[PDB]
């Protein structure tokens, strides 16, 4: 499952549900394993997913190759602590060499081309590659719209990703506003407004009610009539308070009443009902309004502004959705995914998440390396050259590290349908002869082995994390010599 | 602080109490040796209401165990959690009542109730201010019903204005284990009415039909029925034993729950607790009386009671007051009044 | 609090506003009255409330609690103090004394 | 993360707590803030469980309704006027309080663990307050930087820059649960050895 | 298999060869299950439930068949889901899409048997799909500016859609119901505005579309049974103990006469509300909630018909039909609009009575009465009329059409073949296979009628190769004919959706190389 | 066909077929099933000969179209004013059942009913819900009868009155009980005089309603069922008995329309609207006792009879 020519896995859940996926983290997450080493591999993949977001399957392959290569050394009479120490020293050499061959990119809104190329490289391995230029551009635009640049941090609660089945995958789009699964509260309200002034409320459209225990004693007929007048006076008062401030559309977190609904309709002021809390705060951030808990506290300065608010209707079903668009400079953004299967929607969501995480990583650190196995080949050459100067029985461990570091080009070649050993040897000879570390495996058969013009780009922190995390997990595995477990 | 002592009488009462105390002790961290190994001190805010602390750190339950036959104490001592009780609180006779109300109430009980009253005096002497009693017994037996009722009367005489609660099992509708069950039940309800603040009637068949259908797997003996009853009692008494958002002793539940003093019978429930004044009680008594008359009209098995000292009119008074109770319950619905006896004769003339 | 069930019954708004401040002021007065006798450490056999603990921390009073009903008596014998069932500023004769 | 990415903060740091709507509309970095440490539940609720209200007129009904809002706002203004910019509480903070603090450029957190709050007291130098009727300058904390940061999938609150601190905090980076557990077990031995070596040398 | 066990007990794993075998077997089985119901001469299936109390139905719809069977093969669930979402999107095309997906997988298995990597097949299919969609787009005919041509096209579309279902026994009659009803919507796509009422008895040709509206409700006692020149108020308000004065108030007095006085005041509140309602000048009142029997007599004394319990759907449909608004609070009679109709009466159909509105003002919502001799016939008739209405609404929204009877598939196949003849390598062998799939939909149709499918398909291919872009199967005789003359017309959206969905489903399934199953959740027997 | 439990899916359609006929005609439920079975039997040989099912369906449609014309040409027009033809048709429809021997009694009754419910000048259909069938055990089939009035099964709550001549009848939809607001109410007593006052005011409240009812001249009262509050208390029943009024309670909520259509009553849901013009007039209202099977209530001789 590695490279642009990799295949996918199909997992059937414990209740019968079906998932078709390509991510290493999800694959290892849905597997139910018994062996403890398998669980350790699963957790390694999950940790790599947690910090970086891409490269979840390269690390497990590297760890497996490292453990495989340690076997012959164990058979020749070497203490496993010595093997672990040699692996650690080789990892330090490789990491020191890795940032010497790295180039910066530049992160700025004006250009956006290196970022698009990076997202294209990340998305090239997924089923979304039929339209991956579009999705790459969507991802880069969303991250650049949300990101905080002074603190160099982005927040994924301000990016809303959601999809609906039907249509075509190419109908996926980016909305610089909000979209919610609600509709107007009265069937005869207008379906669109074009100069929306949004009043955001947290109080229900009902007469007030104290929280502590209370009783209202009615002891006469005049008391009954006074209470009867008080109810409708309260209703008219709240409607008038909403209308006076200049608002044009109202949004509530709770329900209404029939009287309140008809009074909202009669005064030419649409409303939305039963919207959730996160949606409330997203709308507040997008439209630039403020959240008020009472009608008394509503003022003209606390209304948001929206260029268009519309109710969109999908196909022959009865569902509806509400879209808020043409806002001013907004810190909230939505991705709207379409497609003809549910599995397609899920995999599109996962691929978009991968692209967003990669662009975030580029925001954090802005220097990159070139993929296709060029970086691994160069690191292996550096490790072997350093190991040739080590005579203290540790050269075997370093050479094992260098040999196991070369399983990524071989896996790529085997998946692409070429012959692994000859291709890897040719590329290694070319890299030694010439002086460029940017020669890799021509997976897509474009004729050239140079990855700088093919535009295959990866982040540096991803590579560093892969190497260090795999090495430390291998060191932890090698330390164990005993195991006790109950039988079944 | 406002201590409560617990009294168990009879085989069924002993079996239920032995699990009630077991399921309480694990909540408070007590051990079968009496020591304490709990973690949260929230368990010790109201520990003294049910346990008396002895020198050295042990905790002993405030319980008295009573029966007329030494069979059940030997099991209780030899069973689980049966070594935390005070060895001086076991009271037993030598013969047994043999499912006779009169023997329990007149002949064998009278020579043993003094020992129970001398033990409760010493258990009450050690509490700063007691508030009431807990009693567990049965209505279909001799020691559980007659002797238990005599003990209730004696306690009410000795302790005038302290609360009293009972957890009584009741005869089943379609099956009667004992031939003389209606007699014992009718003669015990008469004096349960006027000497208790509340009664928690528990049926054997109704709770017995939960293990087969809801628990999905059982062919059990009295066993798990007993554990379920103990769980119900613990769910009832959690308010007394533990503090919460609103703590309330059984009086603070009764005052909100019992408007009229003589209608103080309940039907429990359990959903993993519910306590309700459902008037479906009027259906149970209507059955028991239906049996009682059917036997009393034939004077069946009467000589077994008359020979012990009772008179014939005691049964008449008991059935009269049972009818009074049934009518008092019926006067609260006004819908069962629609089911009056269908008219059979043809005299429907001028007036 | 009262032994019989008691409820705080209010009929106007001002009582509702003033109740909590009244309770807090009363608790502060009680703690300060206890502290003014010169006691540095208070030992109790029951629960300690949050506000009482806050006021004890305000006036630099060491607070220790123990729940045995027997360790308390032995401590009372050790320091020569007399147990008190009320929360009142104690008299000099009921002071315990300890070097450390 | 890698084992060389572990860090020690001379201050305090703790995980993000559950938050209501409005938490994302308030600032997340301060330079010389004052910290209010509390043990008071700030939300619209019944005054007491024993309470009960009996009323005869609708005017008094409206007055009773307004009383609760007046009480909550009284507490909030008492907190605001002390000059504090960060507030912490072991007890829940409502959404109304969250939006009130967001509208005035402040930061709030609720249900903070007790150990973390004591640690913050020791690091910054205030005192836990169960009442808001006297929030003096001597009962507030003082740090040099407060921040909320992304650490490997989680959000962490950092109070750093206190030279009068009697407290430090470790952040350990690993790859699997047993890895960090073994790292902590290894560090415990060194901590105990250092303590014993300080006294007898 | 490695000696070490990585999995739990009950977990399962299948690798490349077995995975592909399982997937292809499942897909082909699903395709051949529903092949038999394609074209004007397909047959129906009986479905009976072992669990659901022996429910019985007779159906021809592909989605209905696939949503009811208990498939457990993972590769069949994808096809079932794709068919379901196709039904949800356009409402027609449910069988062609799954048949096409099955044929694509059947070709892919032989291609794999010829030692070709899956990715090569995927690339070839992607190029073929691009060419086919372009060729289909270039063939569309867009009417809509001219009314009579558009209406004739609508009639042709309805006739083509209803040909394969039972309603084809009376294809002309029901066609007149399908068009006119949609033309009542005045451009709104609300298919909930068309209410279908099915009731047993009578023949299938006795069905009709009403010129007014029908309610299956009842009026109160002692109120007029019919009104001429009606004025209608439509409301959504509480009238059974209306005084849910939502506060937590209570009555606390010291005398019984005070309770009687408060009871009388409670009655006066309802009287005042009813008077305020009557202030509008109405003689008909329709409410969605219950109406208690005191307002019932208040309305009866005033000579006003009252309808109670007409749920949200009925209220909205009446608002569309008559033109009023769903009012409340009844304080401003001037700002509320009332509905109008020429006559309201009661009609008797079968064994039931219904309220009939005639001479309505707008008519933007309609009702259809279906008659039949069995429950299954009525259910299938509704199930087919739904497809007809859905495709008609789609066509009205976007009015460009193509030709059916195998013309479109042959056009696509010819374009794909021309593309394949120009490219080098193994990908060409893939693209040709694509064409061989598209020419299977016409063949199957002929195979359902007993015609010599091979000769007909050869003739059709020869005709399309030389430029006769409107040739197709003539099934009433079984020959080759002009589709424009005969009037076999389909919508562009349905065909495009079929093509794209089938291609994407085949591509999704073809990329799987390993299947992993977790331990099933055991049903608790006892 | 309905009482059996046919298991085959095909045989589960035939039953539905019969149902349809029962809706459309009410007769010939057996013949339609016989005909369907015979046609399906004849289809087998055609299938064996090599015919296609489509051709068979089309030919069956052609044959049906011809057969309808033949049958229509057979027919003979009839007019509703000729009772002999209706009697012959009914007795033909009735001579296949167990009650054929009683046809000379059951044939006219049926006809009578259908001519007492419709308007022959403009009748286009008949509503059979206007004819109510009451089944009563006892006697023989020779005791069925036609009642041009109202028949009720529940007994009178009044103890003593069983005959009313020249009856005035009213229908009630409120309750003659103690006051109870729909809102939660309670009466608080803090002095010993209020305890007597409550009882006195209750008595006065009930007595006022009973006197208002008596003022209009009502002899027979019908009370509709209420399951939330008592519709008739013992005090009210005692007062009504003292004024010689016959009381009938527990009238179902679904037969009120039939009662109002039959005897001309107008339902009353408020005491203020209980006026002498909302009452119906009948010539006799009385309960009868069948020998051993029970009691019954007959109201006969309505001045304003409906079509029931
Ligand atoms: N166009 C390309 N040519 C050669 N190699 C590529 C190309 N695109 C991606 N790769 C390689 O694919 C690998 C990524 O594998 P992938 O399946 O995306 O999972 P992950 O990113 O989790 O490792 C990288 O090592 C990269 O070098
Ligand atoms: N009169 C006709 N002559 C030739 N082909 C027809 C005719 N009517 C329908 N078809 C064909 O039958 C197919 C319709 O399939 P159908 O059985 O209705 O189910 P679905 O539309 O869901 O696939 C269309 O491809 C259409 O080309
Ligand atoms: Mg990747
Ligand atoms: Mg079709
Ligand atoms: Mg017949």
């Amino acid at each position: 499952s590695l490279g642009p020519n990799g295949l996918d896995k199909m997992m059937v859940d414990k209740d019968g549900d079906v998932t078709v996926t390509n991510d290493g983290a999800t694959i290892l997450s849905m597997m139910d394993v018994d062996h403890q080493i398998a669980k350790l591999m699963v957790e390694l993949s999950k940790s790599q997913d947690d910090e970086i977001g891409d490269g979840t399957t390269g690390v497990v392959v590297l760890a497996g190759a490292l453990l495989e290569e340690a076997e012959q050394l164990l058979d020749r009479g070497i203490h496993p602590i010595r093997i672990a120490d040699g692996y650690e020293q080789a990892a330090r050499v490789a990491i020191e060499h890795l940032d010497k061959i790295s180039d910066s990119v530049l992160v700025d809104i004006k250009d956006t081309e290196p970022l698009i190329q990076t997202a294209k490289t990340t998305l090239g391995s997924k089923v979304v590659n039929s339209c991956h230029r579009q999705m790459a551009e969507i991802a880069v635009n969303a991250v650049l719209t949300v990101a905080d640049m002074e603190r160099r941090d982005v927040d994924f609660e301000l990016i809303k990703v959601e999809g609906k089945v039907g249509g075509r995958l190419e109908d996926t789009k980016l909305i610089k506003g909000v979209i919610v699964d609600k509709d107007f509260s009265h069937p005869q309200m207008p379906k669109k407004v074009e100069d929306a002034k949004i009043a955001i409320l947290t109080c229900p459209f009902e007469p007030p009610k104290p929280k502590t225990k209370h009783k209202l004693d009615v002891t006469s007929v005049e008391d009954y009539k006074a209470l009867q007048k008080y109810e409708k006076e309260k209703f008219e008062e709240m409607i008038q308070q909403i209308k006076e401030t200049g608002a044009n559309l109202a949004i509530c977190q709770w329900g209404f009443d029939d009287e309140a609904n008809h009074l909202l309709l009669q005064n030419n002021l649409p409303a939305v009902r039963w919207v959730g809390g996160p949606e409330i705060e997203l709308i507040a951030i997008a439209t630039g309004g403020r959240i008020v808990p009472r009608f008394s506290e509503l003022t003209a300065e606390k209304l948001g502004f929206a260029g268009l608010v519309q109710e969109i209707s999908f196909g022959t079903t009865k569902d509806k959705m509400l879209v808020i668009e043409q806002c001013k400079n907004s810190r909230a953004v939505t991705i709207f995914i379409r497609g003809g299967n549910k599995m397609i929607i899920e995999e599109a969501k996962r691929s978009l998440h991968d692209a967003l995480c990669v662009i975030r990583n580029l925001i954090r650190d802005n220097r990159v390396v070139y993929g296709g196995g060029a970086a691994e080949i160069s690191c292996a050459l550096a490790v072997s050259q350093e190991a040739d100067k080590c005579p203290t029985l540790e050269q075997y461990a370093m050479r094992a590290f260098a040999d196991a570091l070369e399983v990524i080009p071989m896996a790529l070649s085997e998946n692409s349908g070429m012959n692994p050993i000859q291709t890897m040897t040719e590329v290694r000879a070319r890299q030694v002869k010439e002086m460029n570390p940017a020669l890799g495996i021509d997976c897509l058969h474009k004729g050239t082995n140079d990855m700088k013009q093919q535009h295959v780009i990866e982040t540096l922190i991803g590579k560093k994390q892969q190497i260090s995390l795999a090495t430390q997990m291998v060191r932890m595995i090698l330390k164990i010599d005993d195991i006790r477990k109950p039988g079944e | 602080m406002r201590e409560i002592v617990h009294i168990q009488a009879g085989q069924c009462g002993n079996q239920i109490g032995a699990k009630f105390w077991e399921v309480i002790s694990d909540e408070h961290g007590i051990d079968p040796t009496g020591t304490y190994h709990g973690d949260s001190d929230l368990q010790l805010d109201r520990i003294s209401v049910y346990y008396n602390e002895a020198t050295g750190g042990k905790y002993v339950p405030r319980a008295i165990l009573v029966d007329l036959e030494p069979g059940t104490m030997d099991s209780v001592r030899s069973g689980p959690f049966g070594q935390i009780f005070r060895p001086d609180n076991f009271v037993f006779g030598q013969s047994g009542a043999g499912n006779n109300w009169a023997k329990g109430h007149y002949t064998e009980g009278a020579e043993l109730v003094d020992s129970v009253l001398d033990v409760v005096r010493k258990e009450a002497e050690s509490c700063d201010c007691l508030q009431g009693f807990q009693l567990t017994h049965s209505l279909g037996g001799g020691t559980g019903s007659g002797m238990g009722t005599l003990l209730i009367s004696k306690i009410r005489e000795e302790y005038p204005d302290r609360i009293m609660n009972t957890f009584s099992v009741v005869p089943s509708p379609k099956v009667s284990d004992t031939v003389v069950e209606p007699y014992n039940a009718t003669l015990s309800v008469h004096q349960l009415v006027e000497n208790t603040d509340e009664t928690y009637c528990i049926d054997n068949e109704a709770l017995y039909d939960i293990c087969f259908r809801t628990l999905k797997l059982t062919t059990p003996t009295y066993g798990d029925l007993n554990h379920l009853v103990s769980a119900t009692m613990s769910g009832v008494t959690t308010c007394l034993r533990f503090p919460g958002q609103l703590n309330a002793d059984l009086r603070k539940l009764a005052v909100n729950m019992v408007p009229f003093p003589r209608l103080h019978f309940f039907m429990p429930g359990f959903a993993p607790t519910f306590i309700g004044n459902s008037t479906a009680i009027q259906e149970l008594f209507k059955r028991i009386s239906e049996q009682f008359t059917a036997m009393f009209r034939r004077k069946a098995f009467l000589h077994w009671y008359t020979g012990e000292g009772m008179d014939e009119m005691e049964f008449t008074e008991a059935e009269s007051n049972m009818n009074d109770l049934v009518s008092e319950y019926q006067q609260y619905q006004d819908a069962t009044a629609e089911e009056e006896e269908d008219f059979g004769e043809e005299a429907e003339e001028e007036a | 609090i009262t032994e019989t069930k008691g409820t705080v019954l209010i009929k106007t708004a001002e009582e509702l506003m003033n109740f909590s401040k009244g309770e807090e002021n009363l608790m502060d007065a009680q703690v300060k009255a206890i502290a003014d006798t010169g006691a540095n450490v208070v030992v109790t056999g029951g629960k300690v409330a949050d506000m009482a603990l806050h006021y004890a921390n305000k006036y630099n009073i060491m607070l220790v609690r123990l729940n045995s009903k027997w360790d308390l008596r032995r401590l009372c014998k050790t320091v020569g103090a007399t147990a008190l069932p009320r929360l009142t500023p104690p008299v000099l004769e009921e002071m315990g004394h300890c070097d450390s | 993360g890698a084992l060389e990415d572990s860090q020690l903060v001379a201050g305090v740091a703790f995980k993000k707590t559950f938050s209501y709507a409005g938490f994302e509309m308030q600032p997340k970095k301060y330079h010389n803030p004052k910290i209010a440490l509390l043990n008071v539940e700030l939300e619209l609720k019944a005054e007491k469980d024993n309470a009960e209200i009996r009323v005869h007129t609708v005017e008094d009904y409206q007055a009773i309704v307004d009383a609760e809002w007046n009480i909550l706002y009284d507490k909030l203004e008492k907190i605001h006027h002390s000059g504090a910019k960060v507030v912490l509480s072991k007890l829940p903070i409502g959404d109304v309080a969250t939006q009130y603090f967001a509208d005035r450029d402040m930061f709030c957190a609720g249900r903070v663990p007790e150990e973390d709050l004591k640690r913050t007291m020791m690091a910054c130098g205030g005192s836990i307050q169960t009442s808001v009727n006297a929030l003096s300058a001597d009962v507030l904390g003082r740090c040099q930087v407060f921040e909320e940061t992304q650490i490997g999938g989680e959000r962490y609150n950092f109070f750093t820059g206190c030279p009068k601190a009697k407290t430090c905090t470790f952040i350990l980076r690993g790859g699997a649960e047993q890895f960090m557990e073994e790292t902590e077990r290894s560090l415990h031995d060194a901590i105990m050895i250092v303590r014993r070596a300080i006294k007898n040398d | 298999l490695a000696p070490v066990n990585i999995f739990k007990a009950g977990a399962d794993e299948e690798r490349a060869e077995t995975a592909r075998l399982t997937s292809f077997i499942g897909a082909i089985a699903i395709g051949d299950l529903v092949k038999s119901t394609l074209g004007p001469k397909g047959m129906d299936k009986i479905l009976l439930s072992s669990g659901r109390d022996a429910s019985l139905m007779v159906t021809n719809d592909g989605a209905t068949i696939l949503k009811n069977i208990g498939v457990d093969n993972p590769a069949a669930k994808v096809l079932v889901d794709m068919s379901r979402v196709q039904d949800d999107e356009v409402g027609d095309g449910t069988t062609s899409v799954t048949v096409l997906a099955a044929e694509l997988l059947r070709e892919a298995e032989s291609l794999i048997a010829k030692k070709i990597h899956p990715q090569t097949i995927i690339a070839g299919w992607r190029e073929a799909t691009k060419a086919a969609r372009e060729a289909l787009l270039s063939s569309a005919v867009d009417h809509g500016s001219d009314e009579v041509k558009f209406r004739q096209d609508l009639m042709n579309i309805a006739g083509t859609t209803l040909s394969s279902k039972l309603l084809t026994h009376h294809k002309d009659h029901f066609t007149k119901l399908a068009v006119e009803a949609v033309l009542r919507l005045k451009g709104s796509g609300n298919l909930e505005a068309i209410h279908i009422i099915k009731k047993l008895g009578g023949s299938l040709a006795d069905s009709y579309l009403d010129e007014g509206f029908l309610l299956d409700k009842k009026i109160g006692v002692n109120q007029p049974k019919r009104i001429e020149n009606a004025k209608i108020l439509i409301a959504n308000t509480g009238m059974d103990t209306d005084k849910i004065k939502i506060f937590g108030s209570r009555v606390r007095v010291d005398s019984t006469a005070k309770v009687a006085e408060i009871e009388h005041a409670e009655k006066e509140k309802m009287k005042e509300k009813v008077e305020r309602i009557l202030k509008h000048g109405i003689n008909c009142f329709i409410n969605r909630q219950l109406i208690y029997n005191y307002p019932e007599q208040l309305f009866g004394a005033a000579g006003v018909m009252a309808i109670e319990h007409a749920d949200f759907a009925g209220v909205e449909r009446l608002a569309l039909v008559t033109g009023g608004e769903i009012a409340s609070t009844f304080d401003h009679p001037e700002l509320v609009k009332l509905g109008s109709c020429k006559l309201i009466e009661e009609v008797m159909i079968g064994e039931d009575k219904l309220i009939h509105f005639s001479g309505v003002a707008l008519g933007e919502a309609c009702t259809i009465v279906l008659r039949g001799a069995t429950q299954q016939i009525l259910d299938e008739a509704e199930r087919s009329l739904h497809d007809a209405l859905c495709v008609l609404a789609q066509t009205v929204k976007d009015s460009r059409t193509v030709y059916g009877g195998g013309c479109s598939e042959m056009l696509m196949a010819h374009a794909v073949t021309q593309l394949a003849n120009r490219t080098p390598g193994k990908e060409a062998v893939a693209m040709e296979s694509y064409a061989k799939a598209l020419r299977m939909l016409p063949t199957i149709i002929a195979d359902n009628a007993g015609y010599d499918s091979a000769d007909l398909v050869a003739q059709l291919r020869a005709a399309h190769s030389e430029g006769n872009t409107t040739a197709g199967l003539d099934m009433r005789e079984g020959t080759i004919g002009d589709m424009a003359i005969l009037g076999i017309t389909e919508s562009f959206q349905v065909k495009r959706q079929v093509l794209l969905s089938a291609a994407e489903a085949a591509e999704v399934i073809l990329r799987v190389d390993n299947i992993i199953k977790a331990a099933p959740r055991k049903r608790v027997p006892d | 066909l309905k009482q059996m439990q046919v298991l085959h899916p095909a045989a589960r359609m035939l039953v539905e077929l019969s149902k349809a006929q029962d809706i459309e005609a009410g007769d010939g439920t057996t013949s339609v099933v016989i005909i369907a079975g015979s046609l399906l039997d004849s289809c087998t040989k055609l299938l064996q000969k090599g015919i296609h099912p489509t051709i068979i369906s089309e030919s069956f449609q052609k044959a049906l179209e011809k057969g309808i014309e033949i049958l229509t040409d057979m027919s003979r027009p009839v007019e509703l004013s000729d009772r002999e033809t209706l009697l012959n048709s009914a007795t033909t429809s009735l001579n296949s059942k167990v009650v054929s021997q009683y046809s000379s009694l059951l044939s006219p009754m049926s006809v009578n009913a259908v001519m007492k419910v419709i308007d022959p000048a403009t009748a286009t259909s008949v509503d059979l819900r206007d004819i109510k069938i009451v089944k009563k055990l006892g006697g023989t089939i020779d005791d069925c009868e036609l009642v041009e009035g109202l028949v009720l099964t529940q007994k009178v709550s009044n103890s003593g009155i069983t005959r009313v001549e020249k009856a005035k009848i009213g229908l009630i939809q409120f309750c003659l009980s103690a006051p109870k607001t729909d809102m939660d109410n309670q009466i608080v007593v803090s002095d010993y005089a209020q305890m007597d006052r409550v009882l006195r005011e209750e008595r006065a409240y009930i007595l006022n309603l009973v006197k208002q009812i008596k003022k209009t001249g009502c002899n027979v009262l019908l009370i509709q069922k209420s399951i939330l509050r008592d519709a008739l208390s013992d005090l009210a029943l005692h007062f009504l008995n003292k004024m010689k009024i016959m009381v009938i309670k527990d009238i179902e909520r679904e037969d009120i329309e039939f009662i109002c259509k039959t005897i001309g009553t107008k339902p009353v849901a408020h005491i203020d609207q209980f006026t002498a013009d909302m009452l119906g007039s009948a010539e006799l209202a009385e309960e009868v006792n069948l020998n051993g099977s029970g009691k019954l209530l007959k109201i006969t001789g309505c001045a304003s009879p409906g079509k029931t």
